[PDB]
């Protein structure tokens, strides 16, 4: 299937920016 | 009976001098560390990682607890108060929105191999001091940059995402420092 999120509404939606380094995962 | 429990003593400087003629941030990130102005703001509990997370989803999740925090706990400087009372997270994907630590004055701590949070509350430190245990970190100058959040291994839980307020910068600043302190020793093989 391709949507684009898993859901979305007024309480949840992907919009930023999250991330880090490698520590727990090479992304 | 009793035989050993934990004695709360969290005290574990990081002290190593091949050099001071560092930079203002750089000095602190690998002496005693830099310091911002952050505010605590709801907990979401994930018990996920980003080997384990879709690309939206990490974001989907993270974004998730900055919003309904945001959009409901104090704190924040705009909301117009929208909470699924009584239903899923996002998509149940991780643990749970936990709004429940809000309202606390903190500090972000970057160092060599720790990341922990003051707080400014006189309570003592929270989070933990090592690099290593960490696992996501919402900011830099997105839509969400009023609001900034970190990921890391919880005093509780697994994993939590805490969202800060009042980052005044710290969003792409300690993003900006905690990535290129650790990129002294960044290595090119990974991420």
């Amino acid at each position: 299937r391709a949507k684009w999120d898993t859901a979305n509404n007024p309480l949840y939606k992907e919009a930023t920016s999250t991330f880090t380094n490698i520590t727990y995962r090479g992304t | 009976g009793q035989l050993g429990g934990e004695e709360w003593t969290r005290h574990g400087s990081f002290v190593n001098k091949p050099t001071r003629g560092w930079l203002h941030p750089n000095d602190k990130v690998m002496g005693p560390g830099v310091s911002y102005l952050v505010r605590y703001m709801g907990c979401v509990e994930v018990l996920q990682s980003m080997r384990a997370l879709d690309f939206n989803t990490r974001t989907q999740v993270t974004r998730e607890a900055i919003s309904l925090v945001c959009e409901a706990v104090p704190g924040a400087k705009g909301a117009t108060r929208r909470r699924k009372p009584c239903s899923r997270p996002l998509s149940s994907i991780l643990g749970r929105s936990n709004l429940k630590f809000a309202g606390m004055p903190i500090t972000l701590t970057v160092s060599t191999s720790s990341l922990n949070l003051m707080a400014a509350d006189c309570k003592q430190i929270i989070a933990n001091h090592h690099m290593q245990s960490i696992s996501f970190a919402s900011g830099g100058d997105p839509d969400t940059a009023e609001y900034v959040a970190y990921v890391a291994k919880d005093p509780v839980n697994q994993r939590a995402c805490h969202i800060l307020e009042c980052p005044e910068g710290l969003a792409q600043d300690v993003i900006s420092t905690i990535g290129q302190a650790f990129e002294l020793r960044f290595k090119q093989y990974l991420r």
